[PDB]
């Protein structure tokens, strides 16, 4: 009858396509290309002028639906996959742009973790979404997301970018156009993403502990490979640096916090009957989880933290299984929204319509009244 | 008669070369039609330092490339390496451009400055070319492009009249 | 002898060209600093600027004579100011070789590509046109396949040059 639209906005990338198709049609990055502009500006931003955001969202949606969808969304429904705890200011702006400017029939602002759970096809699961800005945890038990049990450290893609920028600046080796360290003050983000995808090798638990021991009073430094760059300035990036950048994601000491500890804190907050099913079904999604050799380092670190005396008195013996999804780790949240929209013309009714928005005021966020 | 060919410009292969009425070949131009023919449209303005080279020998046993072409009101910008491109009428080539092997430029096109049109790149009608690797930037306006081409043709005719021999 | 040197093309200083070499119209071959060396079957296209680096300093000498390899297809408007080149190297149009270089055999430089000063390009690797030193796209340009492709390119260049020589 009518295949609905699926959107999954974010600061780094944006998964978008049709509901029903196994995986999206395209994934253009969040930034936009403007005429007479030095650098490309990011679309998804927080704490900034309302009318400017509205114009930025219109500009991104306009370049999206022609290239991605090849259709007017005026014919059929939309599924805007907002991550839970995405600012209400930003949701209101999205609601305005979809109804006032474009005039869609319906919209939906559903959470990312519940839809990622629909892909697995199980009702209870602990979920971790390691995106660009934050690494958010949220356990779901029998459909309902357990909200007060949660956690989100500023330790996703953006933290890894900042650490790469710091460590490369400290130890730099650029070719002539050899020596000459710290010539350029900063480096672009698109290049630094390509370095993370290709170079950064994720270490094991025993290797990670050896690196942590070396930092505070050297084993397994290799391997190292150079990275090519434009304008005839190749830089000889090292092997110990990229491993040290990955290590800060799992660094426990002096914060009592990490990607692994965040699941345990979420499990601690959850009730006793819910506890065991969440431990059995531990789902990992998001952008940072696509890194090579990540799921072992997490599961081994999780287990090491359970062996510690502080978590034995509550958790103890637990079968931590990581049931992986059908689609890739970044594109699990989108696939869930595509499942939610395509199949059920019935569950399209619960979402907010154009008729309801004009008279009322806004889509209902999880708040009072 | 009306075609204002400059003194510094060179037109190798006069029989193969072809210049329509109201043309304008700027200084230091190179219309090399030794191997193959070169067809220029009416009111076409070839800017300075433009290398109009022939695409192929046309002696290949199978799949010989198309020599050269240029539609009417063609605004060829300066330093533009035009080679093996069938330019549709009213095509606006950018400055420091580069055309590929058998590249089909459509009517009312707008090639950007410092562009590189690849081999067998069929550009669509009423569309701005963009990117380091050739791609569709956005749809161009019909009225604005026609008015700019008319203004460029009038300005080229004034320079064609005086100060070149 | 036995090299298609054009009348409009300019040569200067010492320049020893190989057999079946094709110097196109308005091609600059300024070899005043050092003795230029062109390989056999090397096609220099129109508007090309062949320069050399001033050399012979006692401590850290700057350069030596730019030796171009055999079957090297230099495209139109290509800059080659002091760069060591290998056999079967296809430099695209509007390119720019660095002040010192070591372009290996079976190469394929992109259009509008700035080749690096003091940078040796590896054997079998096609350069992307825009941002320099792009590692991607080096499979179809491999030693075995690229040698066959460059041999086909040398045959088409020789056939096209023979047709141009026949026309006169
Ligand atoms: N194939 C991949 N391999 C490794 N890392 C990736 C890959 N794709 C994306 N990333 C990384 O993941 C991040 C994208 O996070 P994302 O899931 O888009 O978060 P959000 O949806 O909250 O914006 C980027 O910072 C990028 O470096």
């Amino acid at each position: 009858e009518k295949t609905a639209v699926v959107i999954d906005l974010g600061e780094a990338f944006t998964k978008c396509g049709f509901a029903g198709e196994t995986g999206p049609r395209c994934i253009i990055p969040s930034v936009i290309k403007k005429a007479g502009m030095p650098k490309p500006i990011k679309v998804v931003q927080y704490n900034i002028n309302t009318e400017e955001l509205y114009s930025y969202l219109k500009e991104f949606i306009h370049i999206l639906y022609f290239r991605h969808l090849l259709v007017n969304p005026r014919d059929r429904r939309v599924v805007v996959i907002e991550s839970v705890l995405c600012p209400s200011h930003f949701r209101e702006t999205l609601t305005r742009v979809l109804f006032k400017y474009f005039e869609v029939p319906s919209v939906l602002l559903a959470p990312s973790h519940l839809m990622a759970l629909l892909t697995l096809g199980i009702n209870s699961a602990m979920v971790l979404d390691c995106g660009y800005r934050e690494s958010l945890v949220l356990p779901i038990y029998e459909g309902i997301p357990v909200l007060n049990c949660w956690g989100a450290l500023p330790l996703g893609g953006k933290a890894l970018h900042k650490e790469l920028e710091t460590q490369l600046l400290e130890q730099c080796t650029v070719d002539t156009g050899q020596s000459l360290p710290s010539v350029m003050g900063s480096i672009p983000e698109g290049v630094l993403e390509d370095i993370k995808v290709r170079t950064c090798f994720v270490s094991d638990l025993t290797r990670g502990l050896k690196i942590q021991a070396a930092k505070f009073n050297r084993p397994s430094p290799p391997p190292n490979v150079d990275y090519p760059l434009d304008g005839e300035k190749i830089l000889h990036v090292l092997g110990s640096i990229r491993d040290s950048v990955v290590e800060i994601l799992f660094e426990q000491d002096n914060e009592e916090k990490s990607v692994a500890t965040l699941i345990l804190d979420s499990l601690m907050q959850c009730p006793i009957d819910t506890r065991k099913q969440l431990a059995e079904n531990l789902v990992i999604i998001g952008g940072t989880s696509m890194l090579p050799g990540f799921l072992h380092r997490l599961l081994a670190e999780i287990r090491y933290l359970v062996e510690k005396p502080k978590y034995k008195k509550t958790l103890g013996t637990k079968t931590f299984r990581i049931h992986t999804p059908p689609a890739k780790a970044n594109c699990v949240a989108w696939l869930g929204g595509a499942i939610f929209g395509a199949l059920q013309d019935i569950l399209g009714s619960r979402s907010v319509s154009k008729e309801y928005y004009n008279q009322t005021g806004r889509i209902p966020d999880w708040c009072s009244l | 008669s009306g075609n204002k060919v400059s003194r510094q410009s060179v037109l190798c292969g006069s029989q193969n070369i072809v210049l329509n009425g109201k043309t304008i070949i700027m200084n230091d131009c190179i219309i090399r039609g030794d191997l193959a023919n070169v067809r220029v449209g009416r009111h076409c303005v070839v800017k300075s330092r433009s290398v109009i080279r022939p695409p192929f020998k046309k002696f290949s046993k199978g799949v010989a490339f198309f020599p050269l072409h240029i539609g009417d009101h063609v605004f060829i910008e300066e330093d533009c390496v035009v080679n093996a491109a069938q330019i549709g009428s009213y095509v606006h080539v950018g400055k420091n451009c580069v055309i590929g092997r058998r590249c089909v430029l459509k009517d009312c096109c707008k090639i950007l400055d410092n562009t590189v049109l690849p081999p067998e790149t069929v550009v669509p009608p009423f569309t701005v070319f963009s990117g380091c690797p050739g791609l569709f930037s956005g749809e161009l306006p019909e009225c604005t492009q026609e008015l700019m081409i008319d203004v460029t043709k009038s300005y080229y005719q004034k320079f064609l009249p005086l100060t070149q021999v | 002898p036995g090299a298609v040197v054009c009348v409009e093309s300019e040569i200067r200083g010492d320049v020893t060209i190989g057999p079946r070499t094709v110097i196109h119209p308005k091609a600059r071959i300024i070899a005043e600093a050092g003795p230029i060396v062109i390989g056999e079957g090397n096609l220099i296209e129109e508007q090309a600027l062949i320069i050399n680096a001033y050399p012979d300093n006692i401590t850290p000498d700057t350069e030596k004579p730019m030796i171009i390899g055999t079957n090297n297809v230099f495209e139109v408007g290509c800059y080659s100011q002091a760069m060591k080149m290998g056999d079967n190297n296809v430099i695209e149009s509007k390119a720019y070789v660095g002040r010192n270089v070591i372009l290996t055999s079976g190469c394929i430089i992109g259009a509008c590509c700035n080749l690096n000063t003091f940078e040796v390009i590896p054997e079998n690797t096609v350069i992307y046109g825009a941002d320099c030193l792009r590692r991607v796209q080096t499979e179809r340009p491999q030693p075995t396949l690229q040698l066959d492709f460059l041999m086909k390119i040398l045959p088409n260049y020789h056939h096209l040059k023979k047709t141009m020589k026949g026309s006169s």
